[PDB]
């Protein structure tokens, strides 16, 4: 009982309920976390 | 776990008389008690709220005590207008006990 | 230090991990054309 | 502050049921919300407790499938799901606070639901 | 790796991705997450038995614990988790050697 | 760590490691691997149930 799923499928998810097919999201539709650690490099910039 | 064992199921007395309610626990609580009354047409009032300690809305008639393992709540002036049930009740570990109840009433019928 | 009570998630929010981010390749690179020089002041 | 309850249900024994409160004068967020039950002159019970800005529920041991309590903080209401009911089940249930102090010595109750759980 | 060891243990790896303390759960290839509640370091007991005498040769793999959410609310049952998390339900029993 | 990584699911390991998408098992201490087909996006169906 309780049984909600959701599925990388294409290049969104599908989302089941209860053992029955509810309906598709993207990628979008789902707050991202990160498990990047930023390195935010810039350059030397020109100079005259 | 923890028990409550209150000492009488029922006390009653004429007008204008004197009780004293108590009971026991089945581990040492530390005057963590609080005492209530309930009449069957209301929900249960406050009369003590830690194992001394009267507050609003009980007057002076009604006085808590207690220490250890014993705890007691005497009453005076009893009238027609206090018969309850009266109950100790614990705060110290889930699950919150109750007491029994006591039946507070009169020396009439 | 803290301790701390968790309930079990019930599936009301949900998260998902950031997918790969492309990023560029090397400056091409300037282009030298070599030579002989003479230079005057 | 005052809690506002149904004065009674009649549903039939076996199916489940619901029952709810309504909070009112506090902030209904930061005080906890105990639930005692208690039948026709017996020793009332306390049944459970649930955090209602958080959801942490705590039933009394023997009431984890005999309720299940929720929170609507949208409508400063408390719920209960009380499933496999029986005909002695109708009896007055209290929703209480208690202050920040979760001692929770129930100062302002409601009414309470006298829930009738039968067929009459 | 990260998608590989979310699946052993979400609760460390989406504590320490979302930013707070938060417990969750993977609903297929989605996390759900909770914020967690935090508790005052005093207001813990740890029990000094880890046995259960119903259960002979079995024991709480992790220590049982007792706490009050407020400083002084009633007293609740749990068991300790990793990283200072109390668990609701004393059900991490081993058979014991 | 990507020793006992691959212990787990040794498909996606050795597709990130190779650069293809390919598909691996384990044969006591070395990767079996076998390049996987691609199969059109609009060509699939789901079940309902």
């Amino acid at each position: 009982v309780g049984h909600r799923r959701y599925f990388t499928f294409g290049g969104g998810y599908v989302y089941f309920e209860e053992y029955a097919y509810s309906h598709q999201l993207s990628r979008a539709d789902i707050t991202t976390v990160s498990t990047f650690i930023d390195l935010n490099i810039t350059m030397l910039e020109d100079h005259e | 776990d923890i028990q409550m064992t209150q000492s009488s199921s029922y006390l009653s007395e004429s007008l204008g008389g004197r009780v004293t309610i108590t009971c026991k626990a089945s581990d040492h609580i530390n005057n963590w008690l609080a005492w209530y009354q309930q009449k069957p047409g209301n929900a249960p009032r406050l009369l003590i709220s830690g194992a001394t300690s009267l507050e609003t809305g009980v007057p002076s008639r009604f006085s808590g005590s207690g220490s250890g393992k014993d705890y007691t709540l005497s009453i005076t002036s009893l009238q027609t207008e206090d018969v309850a049930t009266y109950y100790c009740q614990q705060y110290w570990s889930s699950p919150l006990t109750f007491g029994a109840g006591t039946k507070l009433e009169l020396k009439r019928a | 230090a803290n301790f701390y009570v968790c309930p079990p998630p019930t599936g009301a929010t949900v998260v998902q991990f950031e997918q790969p981010r492309r990023c560029p390749t090397r400056p091409e690179g300037q282009n030298y054309t070599e030579g002989i020089a003479v230079v005057f002041k | 502050v005052q809690l506002q309850q149904p004065g009674a249900e009649l549903v039939k024994p076996g199916a489940s049921v619901k029952l709810s409160c309504k909070a009112s004068g506090y902030t209904f967020t930061s005080y906890w919300i105990h639930w005692v039950k208690q039948g026709p002159g017996q020793g009332l019970e306390w049944i459970g407790m649930i955090h209602p800005n958080s959801g942490i529920t705590h039933y009394n041991e023997k009431f984890k499938t005999k309720a299940t309590l929720t929170v609507d903080k949208s409508s400063s209401t408390a719920y209960m799901q009380l499933s496999s009911l029986t005909s002695e089940d109708s009896a007055v249930c209290y929703c209480a606070r208690g202050s920040s102090s979760g001692s929770a010595w129930f100062a302002y109750w409601g009414q309470g639901t006298l829930v009738t759980v039968s067929a009459a | 790796l990260w998608n590989e060891a979310r699946k052993l243990n979400p609760n460390a790896i989406a504590s320490v991705t979302v930013g707070r303390r938060v417990s969750a759960r993977m609903l297929g290839d989605v996390m759900a997450v909770s914020t967690c509640v935090p508790v005052a370091a005093d207001n813990v007991i740890v029990q000094n038995s880890m046995r259960i005498s119903s259960r002979p040769g079995a024991c709480y793999s992790r220590p049982l614990v007792s706490f009050r959410y407020e400083d002084q609310g009633p007293l609740v049952e749990g068991q300790l988790g990793e990283n200072n998390e109390l668990r609701l339900t004393r059900d991490a029993i081993e058979p014991c050697t």
